[PDB]
DNA sequence: ATCTCCAAATATCCCTTGCGGATCGTAGAAAAAGTGTGTCAAACTGCGCTATCAAAGGGAAACTTCAACTGAATTCAGTTGAAGTTTCCCTTTGATAGCGCAGTTTGACACACTTTTTCTACGATCCGCAAGGGATATTTGGAGAT
DNA sequence: ATCTCCAAATATCCCTTGCGGATCGTAGAAAAAGTGTGTCAAACTGCGCTATCAAAGGGAAACTTCAACTGAATTCAGTTGAAGTTTCCCTTTGATAGCGCAGTTTGACACACTTTTTCTACGATCCGCAAGGGATATTTGGAGAT
């Protein structure tokens, strides 16, 4: 038995869109953090709640920009969401210039 | 004792009293009420914040009920601006009233 | 307490105090913390009101944050009010475009 | 280290954000996206380490760093 | 008699109103409008004749951005056409509602 | 006496300059229309927000300043009026 | 030397700066170098405004700064234009600009 | 009544950067308010480093990480460089 | 390929104003100088919590297999908006005069502040018990095949 | 439009843990009281905003003609998604080692405050003059046409 393509997505987006869980894996979103800490000021440590707080911070942001990337991809009569979509999205937000 | 652990200082529990007020059967977990503690620093700032330009731009010393007023006419959207002028005319009324 | 006096739950003279320490002007008017506390204590009872019913609609007794964040995404004004938060743990509101969904 | 942030975890989040079709450049676009986020975010935070004198990065640090870029978050000490 | 392909004059108007910096929309227009929303706001209002300036700089200056975003729009729809969809969408992503 | 209908009075061309500042080369009959919608919400937020300033001062003219600050709290801060 | 500009090395008013950060409710107390470091900075960020602004002026054929100077003078620059992206600068226009698709083919 | 204003720290400065250049008024209206708008954003963000650590006090500390936090990239640089040099000088002073 | 022609760019003269460079005289504000006072820098200290570690299983990420269906290219015709023309409305300009009201001025005081003793609300810490978590079964809402 | 067939939804029971009430104890709010100064009410005023008018003319509205763009239709290579097998690392659990955050104490010094002396900067005003900016003519780069 076979699911058409587009089914177990749409399937995916209910379920992930009922849910409040964090969907990045809490270990490598914490070496991340510490690395990129680590080019601005040497020898660093981090409240457990503040790496919490970076990762609902960035998967609240990107949510939001799926969000609108998603709709450039539909204003372009497709169902796809590709680079030039989070480009223009990230453009007309002042994000970049 | 001798060294305290500081003291922590929230809404919590004026939160936990308004929340009966409107649901007695209802509850609050500590990550929600947690939000709600941020929600209203965050709204005391954003208010207390147009105040003080209010006053400022006016030439004036004070932070009177009436830089709260048009501080909250400018921070809150249509229908909470209308009700929130209410309940805090309403309070000041009130306050003056008891002596 | 000047709470009783004004008839609110939310605490007046700490409003007092926190208005003096945040350096918002040379002084503070007595008015000027029992409207401030009135109008903390509307809001957020408007947003319990909401995030209450959809505690019962999600079948809880508990607010938990989703609730905060269905409370305040499904109305219009607050939704406004907190446009530029996020709520930790909330997730978004169930939403899939028309043109996504199988004819 | 920004290829912990996995394929299969970037079609999460898409899925949340309401995304059904996901072209295969996108997995790098959303690695390069979110390394400029952290960077502008760690680096306001750890402002406001330094300057605490701390050796130690807050959830405070943060909350105030991303109340700067215009993106209050509630649930760690707003 | 002569006559410019559809699309000349209208790039080189682009290059005119590119060039200079003033007020697009006419004055008297303008200041009514203003008024007039005043007025439903609140009766018996007067405006400094630079009150109503800044305004109007503030105004040419929101939509002229907003048709710069408009066009990166039409133009990822492979148009070169300006619609109301463009618009709703530049709106919707920069965030602002009503 | 009554004032009605005067965001007809950003008229067609108007709206067409604007677009070419902005580098619009073809534009569709519906827009002119949408335009007029955009700008009277863009007026009646700043202008809301500029006369609660005035009647704050207890004032009855609103000034360069009222805008200015209006303009400055919905984050599109203006330079050339005060401030 | 008498004046905190001289001795700080300023143009910018140390003086001046020093009141309005007191009338300001910033703070209770003003540390004696805070409108010292602030005069300085301000003084900077001017200077590297004019200095693009003139260089304008002068490309353009002109000898005094308008507004246009200062919009072209801060756009043309990836900081000021960060700077100041939430700014409008009255009179300035925009900078010329158009999309590849629409020039003539 | 007096109307303060930056216009002529402004002039003197433009003096230095090109002697033989001129400033509209509108330009210097402009240039005025681009100096009101920065002192309010440095001094403002001075207030919240001082408030978030409990202090009674703003000194050229907060200006400095104030200054960091605002400014991009290189206009941090030299604008931190600048006002150093210029407090360094003035306590050399007195 | 070469000519024709239109609007923007350049050239001419004239003249209005807004600027920069004086000189002025003059209110307010900076500095100099003295003194009262609380903030905060250092130094020493407890322990909360971040870092780390070691292991072991479980499930997630990676990689593989296939073909469904999507995006991107091609072609075309009817639609629609640009260019240019004509008619005359209404905006702009310049001055006018009446006066509504913004903003300055001045005395009287209610009202906020600050200091000190008394009353007490709300923070810290505690844990029994039920709301919710998790595990398993049974039902229901659809998708995909024929 | 009718039968087979998953995965999510709902039902149900047994376990886990964080709600939410209760105990206790302090930091801060309240009461009471002497103190001055920012605010307010009320008088007076002339900048400048509203209103009007009249004339000139720049620009908007409405119209015709048609070039070219939008989007409907068609085709299809190929990029994704669904699902299977394989490989890898994340999460949990149980502490132990000790960093460094934040509590406590304090006096030296730096900043506030307030009075007198000193001079900077703003408001009001003229002036050489190149900078413009406008009204009028001509030349020019290149789109479109022959
Ligand atoms: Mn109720
Ligand atoms: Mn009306
Ligand atoms: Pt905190
Ligand atoms: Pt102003
Ligand atoms: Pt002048
Ligand atoms: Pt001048
Ligand atoms: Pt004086
Ligand atoms: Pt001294
Ligand atoms: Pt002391
Ligand atoms: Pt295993
Ligand atoms: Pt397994
Ligand atoms: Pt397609
Ligand atoms: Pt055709
Ligand atoms: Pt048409
Ligand atoms: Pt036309
Ligand atoms: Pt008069
Ligand atoms: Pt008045
Ligand atoms: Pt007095
Ligand atoms: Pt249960
Ligand atoms: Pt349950
Ligand atoms: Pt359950
Ligand atoms: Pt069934
Ligand atoms: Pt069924
Ligand atoms: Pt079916
Ligand atoms: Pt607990
Ligand atoms: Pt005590
Ligand atoms: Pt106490
Ligand atoms: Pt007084
Ligand atoms: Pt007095
Ligand atoms: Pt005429
Ligand atoms: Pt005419
Ligand atoms: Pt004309
Ligand atoms: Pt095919
Ligand atoms: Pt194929
Ligand atoms: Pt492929
Ligand atoms: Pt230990
Ligand atoms: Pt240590
Ligand atoms: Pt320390
Ligand atoms: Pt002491
Ligand atoms: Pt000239
Ligand atoms: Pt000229
Ligand atoms: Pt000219
Ligand atoms: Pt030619
Ligand atoms: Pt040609």
């Amino acid at each position: 038995h076979r699911y058409r393509p587009g089914t177990v997505a749409l399937r995916e987006i209910r379920r992930y869109q009922k849910s409040t869980e964090l969907l990045i894996r809490k270990l490598p979103f914490q070496r991340l953090v510490r690395e990129i800490a680590q080019d601005f000021k040497t020898d660093l440590r981090f409240q457990s709640s503040a790496v919490m707080a970076l990762q609902e911070a960035s998967e609240a942001y990107l949510v939001a920009l799926f969000e609108d990337t998603n709709l450039c991809a539909i204003h372009a009569k497709r169902v796809t969401i590709m680079p030039k979509d989070i480009q223009l999205a990230r453009r007309i937000r002042g994000e970049r210039a | 004792k001798k060294r305290r652990k500081t003291r922590k200082e929230s809404y919590a529990i004026y939160v936990y009293k308004v929340l009966k007020q409107v649901h007695p059967d209802t509850g609050i977990s500590s990550k929600a009420m947690s939000i709600m503690n941020s929600f209203v620093n965050d709204v005391f700032e954003r208010i207390a914040g147009e105040a003080s330009r209010l006053a400022h731009y006016n030439k004036r010393s004070t932070i009177t009920s009436r830089e709260i007023q048009t501080a909250v006419r400018l921070l809150l959207p249509g229908e909470l601006a209308k009700h929130a002028v209410s309940e805090g005319t309403k309070a000041v009324t009130k306050y003056t009233s008891a002596k | 307490t000047r709470s009783s006096r004004a008839g609110l739950q939310f605490p007046v003279g700490r409003v007092h105090r926190l208005l003096r320490k945040g350096n918002y002007a040379e002084r503070v008017g007595a008015g000027a913390p029992v409207y401030l506390a009135a109008v903390l204590e509307y809001l957020t009872a408007e947003i319990l009101e909401l995030a209450g019913n959809a505690a019962r609609d999600n079948k809880k007794t508990r607010i938990i944050p989703r609730h905060l964040q269905l409370a305040v995404r499904n109305d219009e004004e607050l939704n406004k009010l907190l446009g530029r938060v996020t709520i930790a743990q909330g997730g978004v509101l169930p939403n899939i475009q028309s043109v996504l969904l199988p004819k | 280290n920004i290829q912990g942030i996995t394929k299969p975890a970037i079609r999460r989040l898409a899925r949340r954000g309401g995304v059904k079709r996901i072209s295969g450049l996108i997995y790098e676009e959303t690695r390069g996206v979110l390394k400029v986020f952290l960077e502008n975010v760690i680096r306001d935070a750890v402002t406001y380490t330094e300057h605490a004198k701390r050796k130690t990065v807050t959830a405070m640090d943060v909350v105030y760093a991303l109340k700067r870029q215009g993106r209050t978050l509630y649930g760690f000490g707003g």
